[PDB]
């Protein structure tokens, strides 16, 4: 047992009655002295280092050619001169494990802390050493994270895509079909996570070509997708992730469900592929008083109304399709439907939960096309046009598929430096450089969307850290305040640099001028609600820092009409896995599920309590588990106000709490305004 | 008062051995002497033959002369556990460390080796002598089912366990913990039946019974040490297994309800370290707040 | 060939009574006329009393003639699920829909019935008549349990499968599903144990077996007809049960590698809704012609 | 049961010890007095047929429009002449339940065999009265039988494709996979049997740009083809059939095979794809010598010398890949390997055994490309490039992927009919007809290899039907020297025809000059060696027909070489499964399986005896388990060293015999000259 994992394994031992956590600090510094240094290649100088990783394929010579070795050296020094330390050993582990370049061999490591956020600076920057500078401060206060694609792969030559969510849209055809088992396995390739949108596919016995009963529905093409995925695992690094939609008005949607099922056979059940279900307000209409509800088949609508099922209103259309004699349907118990829901999520944490009308009444981009799928983190929410792949030697009609960026803010660091309004600019800024960077060959809507939506991800972290470091309670309604407020603020702070990016660009992204931001509708709720915090601690919090008013938000809502907007979307809060403990952060605006998490690497046992935990704060870091999940909804719809996209909820249950109550907390969450509901994690 | 509280306990310790990842102890396997990995083989293979007779003729016989529907159906259950469970994992190890060669070679030691035909010929000889009807022959019987359970498997457990205790072969451990667990319920579900036909008899039976008890495990242990020697003297640890099984031999007997028949000793420290959701329906009111 | 891929499905089929809720039968069950109520009843004692003939005789005497250590142990998981889930999960039914009282009334009917008793007597019979080291009695008593598992049963499963399909009873429906799943594949493993044994024997020998099978299944379907009649006249579905049960027999059949005595039925809809050659190695001078 | 189910069944009661075969005639007269006639659609006359065919969508209306209706009325009566009876009851039920037309709820018969022979006729004869009537008389004699595509879908509206099976080469690349996937699906749609040659997919453990170890082999992209395969299954009606063809040289061979084997896991097996394995003659000769044989990774291969393992001649370059250190194998035993394919296909009758080194040293088109592999039925022999799919937005680079159309003569009819030569003339053009027709949308390679090919395929059926109706032992050297004599005569009047149809249309088969018809090579045994009878009998049957001399033969080469040849391959013998019943022929030239076989259809069971059988030649009907399989393989290379592709080649084997005797008849195949073994059948 190495020196560094005792030390750490001796934060358990309890002395005094409590748990030794500077020790934590310690290994780190064993950490450094004994495994880190001895095993990180030194050159003489920087020249002899950047000259080693581009000739040895490390790096990539065009980013770096655009700054003399001056200002590179400049860059570098900026992040040096912090003198950047890991305060606990897990954030130097996992990015010394997860992040930090190594050689081909594996054994030595090329990259500390700091050369990697000089280079990802230097990449963002795109040739400016002032702004790769802003960058390295950025990154080196620990302000803003790039996601792991951003952050890990940025500027070197042997990487995967800088992004790692894709949205696909599935036509009902087997040339569509194909094209979208082809596509996923480039994304799968390029290290994405892809979610594919079945809806549009027609379910089981259907036509094709006027010949009945023959379609295998969705659940066939979730097998080749399945098995699509298993083949594309990143060249054997990590398994193949997917994700599947589906409405829950397809008739396919038990068979979907079914294929989460521990009962169900191996020719049903599909196992690298997440499942998602999208669940309109009519369903809940319809579950809410009982009535029993219809499932329809796509294909006899498509038919009828020259529109797929879910291109249309359902709220609208359900009772039009109901009473179409030429609409094929069957009848279904929507309660019984959510209690299945619930007992599947209880059993595995399947389906995703997509609220349609939650994500649909505030989306901006409702001309372009209403959210019908999220992502495979359930928290990607953007317009989709379908794709019409033809067949060969015949033109396609590329539609858009959603590939959003991203990158969280680290809330404790941000709201400590005071720099809301710089952090989410420069973040802005540079999830822009990577939207524009990133040129995808394999997937047509995809780079097309990419081209016109200029869709970015900005997310927050360390929510719940920077609560409990400042003794205030996650459930506690000052908690929900301060959400309010510093996510008001930052959608503003993103608003106003999407608006400037337009400006200096003089582009606006595409079908902007149907958007609400054109309409000025966005900024109704903003020019009539005074978002400041309504409690003297959050605001005493906010000191310092300039809190737009309702004036402010006028004079934003006036520049976008002026200016117009760059992003499509902006903002949209993922899981932050890994990147998490590399920021020393709680893991999104997730609460934490354990103040201590214990985990086990190789055949050594290893321990890392939460950012800032100690006795003082100890009951203010709360576990998830133990919370009351209404007020976790509350704070999730607190914060979803003031995003575009949706934010990754997962629900943290107690095996006692039964499938009623998990359908309770998703009814709430449907109430409350809740968009996606990821995961039902049982404790 | 007790057959449906270890029904309850035997259906919720339900396992597999394919629930247990074993190619993580390929590396500490490759690391260790030939001498290590001869013991371990043929200390399991010993386990696999008492399983094997355990699940085919010990326990199915017990529950054919057993009464109740309850108690057949605990002892259908153990009897499941020893052959479709128990003797089975241990043929997951074996395929997982070593070729096919080592595997057939160690099955034909099984059959030659004079100590465990032996001890198969003594115990499996009492439950093909049980007379229907005739509860001496079947309190014989569960005496020697017991002395299997908690006595004989322990010479065998004991080298999983002292790895398992050093960090050493640890999912192969998981696995053995997991079968000695289910053992040890094993013992004390047969001694209790036992104890029943036992409280039954005159004094002058009883004291005949505790002779056979005695006798019997005195018998099977003067083999085990033997039998030990054979095995552990190429690993150095013939001494330790002694006093562990000495150790075990009193457990045996107390599942039986009888005094402690060894003294106490220390036991190597490394070997005590080796040791749907509910449903409901949704109201009305569920959908409003 | 077979033994370990039956384990496989055998293993993965495991299940525990307590896993469906069946309060909610009450439901549906207050619904239903006298008749409909007595019919089921009666069904389901019957069932009943087959499968813990089944669990305390058929399997354990099958597993303790059959030679092989892996055949051995899934005939002892086979036992295992009569005993242990499939005897409990009965009696659950029966403590949710009726009183005590009630439950013991049925019994007392069923275990009088001359139809029940007729074949209930047959197929213990067989299993009662195995000798040690006769294989042609063995076979007979094989054909008896693939008998009972594959076609006996669904004069009986008809009614459960009845109610399954149109929305009634739907927590004990799903119980019996569960059970009739693993009694198709009990029926079709034993069938392939009688297949081997029927394939050792001479061509006079087999067509003696044969003609041993036709007049049992004659003599046991003759009984169910009246069995049904008896059962399934007063809710008027004896014509369609009659369907069911020569589609089963035929099922039956198969599974001991015969060919199906009934013609080809459809099946009532709403119970529809409810449901190595030998390796030698080359010896050269085999690539020169 | 049925009048006539019950006199078919009367069959096998036997009166005076003799079986009542004459029975089966009554059946079928029952079956037609009181099914068939009450079944059938009649309308006033044809005029009424054809229109509501017509108008229904149940026949295309423009093959129809190239006739005025006289001649169509002329063609149908020309079919009605002859009043064919089936002359056994599974004839007529075959072709009234697998290639007759009816309805579209399937209640009633809309087409004869008189009607469904007369709209073939006027599909081939595009145009042309006479020649639809020469068609007419070519089919109702029953002298040529079209496939089973092209007989059930010539015409029709709702048809699939007429091409039987394709070929397709698989390269070594993700698109290329993707693509491969997706033309399997759409080729599985049209309905035709689809295989693909896996050799140049690098083995498992390869670097995908230089991260090693991360290719999952050919055993991913096969659970790919499987899972497409199981998704295209021709609406639900037949199960998708597909093949997937590996060299023995390849590293993953044996993982190819352990997707065959009965105790494979999930993850591994493979259920409905076929596998066949490419022996070249390398492989075969250190099995020979016993000597430790290497398999090779196909990617090391491709970075060291630029070609693919299977584009280059293994018996020239095994040892260079040997000895190349830059060339990565593993070390296997050649016999341990054998062995393994005799048990394999004991146990399952895979995989398909493609003699590599036997298909190229007669193989004619050499130049184009070595036949690396074959089709589903292993008969198809022919040469294929690889494509170059690129990239979205790139050009791809478009192969030839082998196609053909099968037709099989009725050996006893045309011999009857003393017609060897008109019927192959025919039968060419027809082919011809198809293949021209022929336009694939989805498959590029396909489209283009049909294009420019132009190949096809004429097989033979009832070979053993004719010599066992007229006292010839299966494997006597009489029957040899007949099917010697008669496929001699085939190829002399295919190649005229095809010849021929070059000279009037002025065109041949891309790349014609390189092959050995423009060269004269391929005469070379036909200008030398004569393969007139070598038996009286023989002469007789051949008696009323002028068999080609060398001199013949000779003419034959000065006219190819003065005009070319407008096919590049003519001639492959299919296993014609169902279509044989229809034509009362045994099944290809394979001998028969059974005297008189027991099917079950519905509830009911039905007796067919082989076509002729009776007490006279009872015992020349020899099963094919009961023959020596090495007297079959004589017959079988004695009739494939007249056919230019290759022959399905299903070996009977009892259960008595060991893999041992599998080896030695596989052996001796590659010895005598076969190209391809298609299955191991055991009794
Ligand atoms: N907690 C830590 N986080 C990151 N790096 C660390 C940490 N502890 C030590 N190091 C690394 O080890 C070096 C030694 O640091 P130490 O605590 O011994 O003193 P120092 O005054 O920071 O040293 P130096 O002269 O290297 O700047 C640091 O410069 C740094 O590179
Ligand atoms: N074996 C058969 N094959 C094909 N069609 C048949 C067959 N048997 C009967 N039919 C059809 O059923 C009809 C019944 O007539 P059948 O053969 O009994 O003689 P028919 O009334 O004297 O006239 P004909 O033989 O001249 O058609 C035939 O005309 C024919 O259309
Ligand atoms: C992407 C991918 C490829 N492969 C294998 C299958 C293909 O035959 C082979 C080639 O993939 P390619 O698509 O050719 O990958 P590449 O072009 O980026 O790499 P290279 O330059 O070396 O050609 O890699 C996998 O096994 N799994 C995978 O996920
Ligand atoms: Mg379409
Ligand atoms: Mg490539
Ligand atoms: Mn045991
Ligand atoms: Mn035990
Ligand atoms: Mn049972
Ligand atoms: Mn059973």
């Amino acid at each position: 047992v190495p020196k560094w994992i005792q030390l750490n394994n001796e934060i358990m031992i309890q002395k005094d009655g409590k748990f030794q956590f500077d020790k934590d600090k310690e290994a780190v510094h064993s950490y450094f002295v004994d495994y880190i240094n001895q095993n990180t290649v030194f050159f003489h100088n920087l020249k002899e280092k950047l000259d080693y990783l581009v000739e040895n394929q490390y790096y990539e010579e065009e980013f770096l050619s655009l700054y003399s070795f001056e200002d590179i050296k400049e860059v570098f020094k900026t992040a040096y001169a912090k003198k950047f330390r890991f305060p606990s050993f897990m954030s130097a582990f996992k990015f010394y494990n997860d992040y930090a370049l190594k050689t081909n061999d594996k054994k030595k490591i090329l990259e500390r802390y700091e050369d990697r956020i000089s280079i990802v600076a230097l990449f963002f920057a795109n040739g400016d050493t002032e702004k790769a500078k802003e960058y390295v401060n950025l990154m080196i206060n620990q302000e803003y994270q790039p996601s792991t694609p951003t952050f890990l792969n940025a500027g070197r030559k042997r990487r995967g895509e800088l992004v790692s969510c894709f949205l696909l849209e599935v036509n009902d055809s087997l040339n569509d079909i194909s094209r979208a088992i082809d596509i996923s396995m480039q994304l799968s390739k390029l290290g994405g996570g892809v979610s594919l949108n079945l809806s549009k596919l027609r379910a089981k016995g259907e036509a094709i070509k006027d010949v009945e009963n023959a379609t295998k529905g969705v659940v066939g093409v979730m097998k080749l997708l399945d098995n699509a995925f298993r083949y594309a695992d990143q060249m054997g690094q990590r398994q193949g992730s997917g994700a599947a939609y589906l409405n829950i008005f397809h008739r396919d949607i038990n068979d979907f469900l079914d294929t989460k099922k521990i009962s169900a056979d191996e020719d049903v059940r599909v196992k690298t592929l997440s499942i998602g279900v999208v669940i309109p307000d009519k369903f809940v209409e319809l579950a809410r008083e009982d009535k029993a509800a219809y499932v329809f088949y796509p294909h006899t609508i498509y038919k009828e109304y020259g529109q797929h099922m879910d291109e249309m209103d359902m709220n609208e259309m359900y009772d039009k399709f109901v009473d179409n004699p030429r609409v094929k349907k069957e009848k279904i118990n929507p309660r019984k439907l959510l209690e299945k829901l619930a007992m599947l999520r209880s059993e595995s944490g399947y389906p995703y939960i997509m609220f349609q009308d939650n994500v649909n009444k505030v989306h901006a981009n409702n001309h372009i096309s209403k959210v019908k799928f999220s992502n495979l983190c359930s928290e990607v929410l953007q317009a989709s046009q379908v794709s019409s792949y033809t067949d060969y030697d015949e033109e396609d009609e590329i539609g858009l598929d959603i590939s959003c960026n991203l990158g969280s803010l680290n809330i404790l660091n941000v709201m400590e430096h005071k720099s809301i309004e710089k952090t989410v600019k420069l973040a802005t800024d540079s999830l822009t450089h990577v939207s524009e960077t990133t040129d995808i060959r394999n997937a047509p809507a995809v780079r097309r969307a990419n081209k016109a939506m200029k869709s970015i991800g900005l997310g927050a972290m360390n929510l719940h850290g920077y609560l409990a470091q400042n003794g205030i309670a996650y459930e506690s309604p000052e908690a929900r305040d301060f959400a309010n407020t510093f996510f008001m603020m930052v959608n503003f702070y993103s608003i106003q640099r999407s608006a400037e990016i337009a400006k200096e660009k003089g582009e606006t992204f595409d079908q902007y001028e149907g958007s609400t931001y054109a309409t000025g509708e966005y900024f109704d709720k903003y020019v009539s609600t005074d978002f400041s915090p309504k409690y003297e601690k959050i605001a005493n919090l906010f000191e310092g820092m300039h809190i737009p008013t309702t004036e402010d938000w006028k004079k934003l809502k006036a520049f976008v009409a002026e200016h117009g907007m760059y992003h499509s979307y902006r903002l949209c809060i993922a899981p932050t896995g890994s990147i998490s403990y590399v920021q020393s952060s709680t893991a999104s605006v997730m609460p934490i599920m354990e103040r201590i998490e214990e985990r086990t690497y190789g055949n050594s046992k290893t321990y890392y309590p939460m950012p800032g935990l100690a006795s003082n704060n100890w009951f203010f870091y709360k576990e998830a588990y133990d919370m009351d999940m209404f007020k976790v909804v509350d704070m999730i719809a607190t914060i979803q106000q003031h995003i575009d996209q949706g934010i990754s909820f997962t629900l943290f249950l107690k095996d006692t709490m039964t499938t009623r109550d998990l359908n309770r907390i998703d009814l709430y969450a449907h109430h409350r305004g809740i968009k996606t509901i990821y995961y039902a994690r049982t404790k | 008062d007790f057959t449906q509280m270890f029904y309850n306990q035997n259906v919720k310790q339900f396992w597999l051995p394919e629930e247990i990842a074993l190619n993580g102890d390929l590396l500490t396997w490759k690391y260790l002497g030939k001498n290590e990995q001869d013991t371990y083989m043929k200390v399991l293979a010993g386990l696999t033959l008492l399983d094997t007779e355990q699940g085919n003729t010990g326990m199915p016989i017990v529950a054919e002369h057993v009464d109740g529907h309850q108690r057949k159906a605990v002892l259908n259950f153990m009897a499941m556990m020893e052959n479709a469970v128990h003797a089975k994992s241990y043929s997951n190890i074996f395929m997982t460390l070593a070729p096919t060669e080592t595997i057939n070679e160690v099955f034909e030691w099984v059959k030659q080796n004079k100590y465990l035909q032996k001890k198969a010929q003594m115990i499996v000889g009492l439950y093909k002598a049980i007379q229907k009807d005739d509860e001496i022959s079947l309190f014989k019987a569960m005496v020697a089912s017991v002395y299997l359970e908690s006595f004989l498997f322990y010479s065998g457990f004991y080298y999983p366990l002292y790895f398992y205790g050093q960090g050493k072969l640890m999912q192969s451990g998981e696995i053995i913990n997991l079968i000695l667990r289910d053992e040890a319920i094993h013992g004390v579900y047969v001694g209790l039946l036992a104890q029943e036909i036992y409280n039954k008899q005159t004094e002058e039976k009883k004291a005949e019974l505790r002779e056979f008890a005695i006798d019997l495990l005195n018998q099977l242990y003067e083999n085990e040490l033997e039998y030990t020697e054979d095995l552990y003297d190429q690993v150095g640890l013939s001494h330790d297994v002694k006093k562990f099984i000495r150790y075990n031999a009193n457990k045996a007997l107390m599942n039986l309800g009888f005094d402690p028949y060894f003294e106490e000793e220390d036991i190597n420290p490394i070997v005590l370290n080796g040791l749907k959701a509910t449903v409901e329906p949704l109201k009305d009111d569920d959908f409003y707040f």
